[PDB]
């Protein structure tokens, strides 16, 4: 399962960002332009719409992926093995890998 | 492809190099909120892990238990088996004797 | 010891970001949920917020959390700190940013505390399902049956491997920093904290500045102030608005990362056989779904594979 | 969402409550049967109860 | 006959001598644990309500 | 009377018990639940505990209970003594290890 990461966004106020690309998996970038975000300290910037916010995204995979995942194998003819349990004669059961 | 079990693979659970096949979209923040919203298709391994169906455990003929350290198909009862035992010289008793 | 748990968190602080649901409608709140966790077998959750636990200004202890009042950290004793999914969740334990919560299946997931007279919380969207481990679909953890692996989060708050990252803080909005003054607004910059200011009246003005300023503009709608202190880091938050260059400052360990263990799961009544001429009858009498599967030990499996949720 | 609305206060040491049968429902707007209200997606004409 | 209706049979209300038929079997208990776990068909009474 | 329901149970005492999820983890509880009791039509439901309630070392007072704190049986007058299955349960009345509650 994959998990995904948004880094913090980049909010330009009167101004303007372009994005980039990255090396990252299904890497996205977008600038929406006309934003006028609000914080818990009011408003985030003084233009009314020329400011822009640069939102980044991609993939990961997900920390379960250490235990929770599914492993794909090409499977080619390799070996048979088995456990043999001889006696004979008066002699007692013995057995080993062949 | 994209909500299917390939749409995140990896080489190695410890690789550095992903690759990841999502519908990952960044979407427009809400007016006045600073956040990163997007969208993106359900992850496939989620996915494969409701629809698996019955496992090759459940379905092997002639028997077959299926083990995994190191992947093994085990009891399998088909054909037969060819061998040669030498058996110690010690071991028979002379016709006159028995 | 305890302490060596925290040695990268004492670096980071609490931060207010945006939650969608501040009891009945959005605001930014200091225990917004960043992320939620939830692909463990037994109804484990692991929740991801705003808030610190586990430290006080003092140091570590666990009786205390620490959370953002406004510009100002404030230190508490954990109060009434509960998660909520459709019904109360067992809390496992915390630790900075994360919560470990036993939940039962819901449509959201609820987060709160209490601070006086104060109540913070935050609700968001996802949907938290029972896994149950093996053939049957109970609905509770037994308190009998067979024991078989499943995968669950640790309790335990060592460092395991798995990282986030903790950046410089980006610039705080924040208004009350402004006054009027004697008609001519001045910027108030809190000690050891330098202030970015931005104002647009008649003359123009913006800058930097580490102490009181008094500027040319008369009223506070034509200045904007931004606080800047990194003295504490954050969370590289996608609700939070980044800085200016690397702000990369060091990494944060997860604590509660998943591991393989293992659970009780439920054990089916022992059925009814009965027998006739090449013939196995079976009389299944299920106290959950409970999956049935077949196969012939011949050439052709002819494999059979049936969910039993009735007798 | 719920098949009862319960509703009640306290008095100092007492309580008093009144539960009444009752089939709350959610009803997302939309063509898409949500369970809670989303964090972000399209905003969309709806009915509410006022605050006001 | 275990989960059905007569599994659970007694001449009289208030009779001494109950017949029972359920698979009821004794688990074994959890390491550690000091309790009396088991497994038993459902009742047949119940199932036939 | 109400003293005379209690006779017998003035004979017993709580006990410490294995619970499946006492907390959030397995352990000994001392109000560990015997059995549940569900087979009534309006989602009235029997619970019996380990926990005796409505009895005090020094009588009969149904606001209190008794529990067993390690090897030392302690009374306490009752605090928000709860009963839920998926949400809040109501309850009816209490009676040595027996608690009555209506629960959805
Ligand atoms: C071999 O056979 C004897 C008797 O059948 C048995 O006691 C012994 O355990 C067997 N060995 C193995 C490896 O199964």
């Amino acid at each position: 399962k994959y998990k995904t990461k948004v880094p913090s966004p980049v909010v330009k106020c009167c101004g303007a960002t372009q994005c980039t690309s990255k090396p990252h998996p299904d890497y996205q970038c977008q600038v929406f332009s006309g934003v006028y975000p609000f914080m818990y300290g009011g408003a985030y910037c003084f233009c009314d719409t020329e400011n822009t916010q640069m939102s980044e995204a991609y993939v990961e995979r997900s920390e379960e992926c250490s235990i929770d995942h599914a492993k794909a194998y090409k499977v080619h003819t390799g070996t048979v093995q088995a456990m043999v349990n001889i006696t004979y004669g008066s002699v007692s059961w013995r057995s080993a890998d062949v | 492809k994209a909500g299917s079990f390939g749409d995140l693979q990896s080489r190695t659970s410890t690789s550095n190099d992903l690759y990841a096949n999502t519908n990952l979209k960044l979407q427009r923040p809400q007016a006045g909120i600073v956040h990163t919203p997007f969208t993106q298709v359900p992850s496939g391994f989620e996915r494969w892990k409701k629809d698996k169906g019955a496992p090759l455990n459940d379905v092997a003929p002639f028997g077959c238990s299926i083990a995994l350290e190191p992947l093994r198909a085990e009891n399998c009862a088909v054909g037969s088996i060819p061998i040669s035992i030498d058996i110690p010289d010690a071991a028979f008793t002379r016709i006159s004797e028995t | 010891d305890l302490d060596t748990h925290f040695t990268q968190y004492k670096l980071a602080r609490p931060y207010i970001a945006d939650c969608p649901n501040c009891g009945h409608s959005r605001c930014d709140s200091p225990i917004a949920i960043e992320e939620v966790r939830g692909d463990a077998h037994a109804g484990v959750i692991r929740i991801q917020t705003s808030a610190m636990f586990g430290l006080k200004t003092d140091g570590v202890d666990l009786a205390y959390m620490s959370f953002m009042n406004g510009k100002t950290q404030k230190s508490i004793k954990i109060d009434n700190l509960h998660v909520r999914t459709s019904a109360p969740c067992s809390l496992v334990s915390h630790h900075g940013y994360y919560i470990l919560a036993q939940c039962p299946p819901g449509d959201t997931v609820t987060v709160g505390f209490h601070d006086g007279p104060n109540r913070h919380t935050c609700t968001v969207a996802h949907k938290v399902e029972f896994r149950p481990v093996g053939r049957e679909k109970y609905r509770h953890p037994p308190e009998h049956g067979v024991e078989l692996p499943c995968n669950r989060y640790t309790h335990k708050r060592a460092d395991q491997g798995h990282y986030v990252e903790m950046h410089q803080p980006g610039l705080v909005a924040d208004h009350s920093l402004l006054s009027i003054h004697s008609a001519k607004v001045k910027i108030t910059v809190p000690s050891g904290a330098q202030v970015k200011y931005y104002c647009k009246c008649p003359d123009v003005r913006k800058g930097i500045t580490s102490s009181d300023h008094t500027t040319t503009c008369t009223d506070v709608k034509q200045c904007r102030a931004y606080l800047i202190d990194n003295k504490k880091w954050v969370y590289n938050s996608g609700r939070l608005p980044r800085g200016e260059g690397d702000t990369f400052k060091g990494k944060l360990h997860v604590p509660f990362v998943p591991v393989k263990a293992k659970c009780i799961a439920t054990l089916a009544p022992e059925p009814l056989v009965e027998h006739k001429h090449r013939t196995l009858i079976l009389h299944l009498h299920p106290d959950h779904p409970t999956l049935l599967t077949t196969r012939s030990l011949g050439s052709d499996a002819n494999p059979t594979r049936q969910w039993i949720e009735r007798p």
